[PDB]
């Protein structure tokens, strides 16, 4: 069988006829996260779109950085809502948009 | 002179971004073959140039999605109580009882739009964009244009609407005496938009189709032999000895390089166009939303009052509410009126007569008032002006002196 | 990148024409020369296309800068967030290598304060609306102030115009408007 792009997505075993699906092995890209040469020389390696201090993200698998629940302003954006910054191990967090403010509104109040 | 008005709310669709894609040069040009990679080494720096060119667009898209939306410093929140003088913002405000914080209109908009190749994810999640939009709505509804510059100052909504009427040139008492009708018209307009969208986002759909067609053409171009014996490297390698095979291999390399360069160039042109659209959207967000525009037709047909932003896949949707006059009535006018030998001119408005008596009224609305020295300023004798009619001007102080 | 492109074989035996000419007879050397010239021509075309694409962006930015010169510098601008953040006052241009620097000057309010407000005041059965400003409350008395700055003034007929009657306005308050004529007519 073939698909719209004309790539062979499926084949059939000539012996004991059976339909077999073909999927390419995972290829991706490697990115390096560093806080600067003058600062401590510890990096984190991010593999683009690859499923594996190993932390799984939507962008890819992240090695060398520890996850933290706290939220800060974005720095060195990994992608898909994850920003990783140096604070000694590099930390990956979900970025916070901004401070939360609830303006007091009344029908007879002005400032 | 108009004697009535209608409130109309319209929509504007603007694309701001496109999907980020990157293509590995070596994988596309050459399969997994050591011999093929050796031939490509002569054609130096082409693959690096193409990869850098694609990376530039990839980062520029994330830049584009930032400036249009991220214009607020603090995430504002609407009060739990809903007292906006009869204006109903339920449809556009976020709905808590939903897996995401998207509003009804945003949900409808989302539902309407439907070999070494990698598609990178966008940096901002859709939930973050919805949070930015909700912040903008809350700030505009509560503060006004004050949160645009120098923190947020709470104002009752009716007073803000009165200020906007004062801005467009209509007296503010028109609002206070006609609040219920305006509230009903605004609600009806919002309902009509909700109905209309459910039954098209043509602008946003074209970009997705164009990008998909470009990628499909790239994938199809592999099957062409480009004048060689065959379209697959493996068959060419086995069929012929290396010295004769190398010519077919270099033919294939040249063809695939040409196709890749064509793809990169057209992607660059399309990225430039999307950048222009994103800049226009950012300017509209700055001016129409965080303020009131005096520019004509920039923020919708008619006199502008305010705008409300919404989020759509790879784009932004603006709702412009405007003021439209209606119910025309004919009259007779004069440039000036001179009493006791001195000409009088209107401070603001027109001189108008129904046929027997003379009044002074504002231009955009019919609010006749008696002529008084508080409404006029003298300039000189009757001679200079042409078309100056004869009429009397009442003196307010004289009867009180009696 | 252009300068480095010269030292690539492009499929020929060598990257130097003089080396090719000496080692090979002309009839066979012409093909080797043709490969090199095709490669160099392709590189030159790529360079020209990239330069055109960059020139488009540069001219767009130049047009934006020219618009900012005429509007922010030569006059006062009402377009919000166009010349700086805050209410714009004036700008001063400066020169930079292959560019221009603008020093926007703005006005930003500060030190807010709570107040109570009312759309109109009912006196003698007729509603009074402020000509220009807001009605604010000290908490015991009522004043009229301009919006951007706090400058309380006592309410007078010279500040408020009268239109309609008391009933129509949704939110109205009761106060007294001081008429300057009466004290003088004593
Ligand atoms: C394939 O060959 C094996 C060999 O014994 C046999 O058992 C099997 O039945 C064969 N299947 C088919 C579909 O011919
Ligand atoms: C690294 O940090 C030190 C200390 O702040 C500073 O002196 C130095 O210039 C920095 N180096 C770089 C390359 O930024
Ligand atoms: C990665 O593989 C594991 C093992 O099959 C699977 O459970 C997991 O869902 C995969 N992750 C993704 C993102 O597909
Ligand atoms: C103005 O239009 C509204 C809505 O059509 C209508 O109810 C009203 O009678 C019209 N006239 C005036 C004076 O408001
Ligand atoms: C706003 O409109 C919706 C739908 O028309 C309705 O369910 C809701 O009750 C309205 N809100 C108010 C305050 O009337
Ligand atoms: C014009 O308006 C005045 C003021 O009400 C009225 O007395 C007069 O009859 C009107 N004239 C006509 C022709 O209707
Ligand atoms: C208007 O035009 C008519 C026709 O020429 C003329 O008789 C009349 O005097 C004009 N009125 C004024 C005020 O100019
Ligand atoms: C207006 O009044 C003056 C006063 O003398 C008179 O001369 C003139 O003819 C009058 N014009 C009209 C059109 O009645
Ligand atoms: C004034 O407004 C602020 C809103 O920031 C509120 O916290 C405060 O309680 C208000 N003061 C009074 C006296 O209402
Ligand atoms: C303002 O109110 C205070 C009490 O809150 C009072 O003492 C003061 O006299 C008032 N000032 C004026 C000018 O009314
Ligand atoms: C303001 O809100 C309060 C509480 O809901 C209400 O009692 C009051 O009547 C409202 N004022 C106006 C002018 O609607
Ligand atoms: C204002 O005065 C009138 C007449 O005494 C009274 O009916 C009303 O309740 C008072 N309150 C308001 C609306 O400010």
């Amino acid at each position: 069988g073939r698909d719209i792009a004309d790539t062979t997505d499926a084949v059939r075993d000539p012996q004991t006829l059976e339909i077999l699906d073909i999927t390419p092995c995972s290829f991706g890209g490697v990115s390096v996260i560093t806080p600067g040469t003058n600062t401590s020389n510890q990096v984190a390696v991010l593999y683009q779109g690859v499923n594996c201090n190993v932390f799984q993200t939507r962008a890819g698998c992240l090695i060398g950085a520890e996850h933290v629940n706290n939220s800060y302003e974005c720095d060195i954006p990994i992608g898909a809502g994850i920003c990783a910054s140096y604070q000694q191990s590099v930390i990956a967090y979900t970025m916070s948009l901004g401070a939360e403010n609830s303006v007091a509104y009344s029908n007879n109040s002005i400032a | 002179i108009p004697t009535n008005f209608t409130i109309s709310v319209t929509t504007e669709i603007l694309p701001v971004s496109m999907t980020k894609t990157s293509v590995d040069c070596t994988m596309y040009i050459c399969g997994d073959s050591t011999e093929c990679s050796n031939l490509l080494l002569q054609y130096g720096s082409f693959c690096t140039q193409l990869n850098r060119a694609l990376t530039g667009i990839a980062v520029e898209q994330d830049k584009n999605t930032q400036e249009v939306f991220a214009q607020v410093k603090q995430i504002y929140k609407t009060p739990p109580i809903k007292d906006f003088g009869g204006f109903n913002f339920s449809q556009i405000l976020p709905d808590p009882s939903k897996p995401s914080k998207r509003s009804f209109i945003e949900d409808l908009l989302f539902n309407k739009v439907t070999n070494g190749l990698t598609v990178l994810p966008p940096l901002l999640t859709d939930e973050m964009i919805a949070q930015y939009t909700s912040a903008l709505l809350a700030g505009t509804i509560t503060s006004g244009w004050t949160f645009g510059a120098g923190a947020a100052l709470q104002i009752p909504f009716a007073m803000q609407m009165a200020y906007r009427f004062n801005g467009i040139g209509v007296t503010q008492n028109v609002l206070y005496e006609n609040q219920k009708l305006i509230a009903n018209q605004f609600n009806s307009a919002i309902g009509k938009i909700q109905d209309s969208l459910s039954s098209a986002l043509g602008k946003l759909q074209d970009v997705v189709n164009q990008n998909a067609q470009a990628l499909n053409t790239l994938v199809k171009q592999l099957s062409s032999n480009f004048g060689a014996i065959s379209s697959v490297l493996n068959d060419i390698l086995s069929r012929l000895d290396p010295p004769e095979a190398e010519v077919q291999i270099d033919r294939l390399i040249t063809g695939r390089l040409q196709s890749l360069q064509t793809y990169v160039t057209q992607q660059l042109i399309r990225a430039a166009e999307i950048r222009a659209s994103a800049n226009l959207a950012a300017t509209k967000m700055s001016e129409c939303v965080l303020g009131q525009s005096k520019r004509v037709d920039f923020c919708g047909k008619g006199y502008h009052l305010m705008s409300f932003p919404q989020s759509a896949p790879h784009g932004v949707v603006f709702l412009h509410v405007t003021y439209v006059p209606a119910q025309e009535k004919n009259f007779t006018t004069a440039p000036a009126i001179c009493h006791d030998g001195k000409a009088h001119f209107p401070r603001e408005g027109v001189f108008v007569s129904n046929g027997t008596h003379w009044f002074v009224t504002q231009r955009n609305f019919y609010e006749p008032q008696i002529i008084t020295t508080d409404n006029t300023f003298v300039s000189g004798n009757c001679d200079v002006v042409i078309g100056i009619v004869n009429n009397t001007v009442y003196d307010p102080l004289q009867p009180e002196l009696d």
